[PDB]
């Protein structure tokens, strides 16, 4: 695939793409 | 964290799986 | 505030905006 | 649970502030 | 919840999320 | 353009595309 | 109206040129 | 206007719903 | 309508929105 | 990865993702 | 095509990847 | 290309259709 920069909601976005069903955390204090 | 990695840098796909449960 | 109906995408979106730099857990069932 | 709920039937923004970290 | 930058699309996704069926106006020009 | 179909917040992103700088009214029945 | 009209059918880009400001 | 208020400056949900009809 | 700046993700929303069943081309290097 | 299932705008969100700098063709039957 | 089944059924980041330039 | 016109510079409605098929 590619690599680009993923901000804000766009970042969020992807993730649920990428993780669907498993589900996610977004933590960005880290 | 993922935003160092992504947003402030650049990640793939596969990076990103990095944060699935 | 309005009650939401989100599906999808559009509830990382709401989730997204409502914890901003909290950030959030998105687990579906299954 | 709160994917379900706010796509099936309706939820509100306080609870997805359940969902924060 | 939280204060954050929201600016074009996604400030009017936020405005809908808040609003829903109340409606609501986006007047940039002010 | 080509004729529409829009539901939810896909139409607030359709309104600001349109409407640019001039902004829109959201106004949905009851 | 035309919330509702673009969901439950179709609506235009004219259309929609309405609701601006 | 909603614009300095939100994405210039900074606004909560809060103000945001300064704009609602 | 209006002239306005369209990028990333979003320039690709709006070719769906103006292009929609006759497809489009997104082909960023030209 | 997990599968997807996307529907309008929400296949050119994906498809923007998946593809990058590389963009890609959106063509939908009839 | 693609279009048509990742909304009627399911579809996969593979299969969509055969679609960039 | 589509870039330079429409996100670097500023573009039309109309001028977006110059990239449809
Ligand atoms: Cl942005
Ligand atoms: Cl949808
Ligand atoms: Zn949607
Ligand atoms: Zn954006």
């Amino acid at each position: 695939f590619v690599n680009q920069h993923l901000c804000g909601s766009h970042l969020v976005e992807a993730l649920y793409l990428v993780c669907g069903e498993r589900g996610f955390f977004y933590t960005p204090k880290t | 964290g993922i935003v160092e990695q992504c947003c402030t840098s650049i990640c793939s796909l596969y990076q990103l799986e990095n944060y699935c449960n």
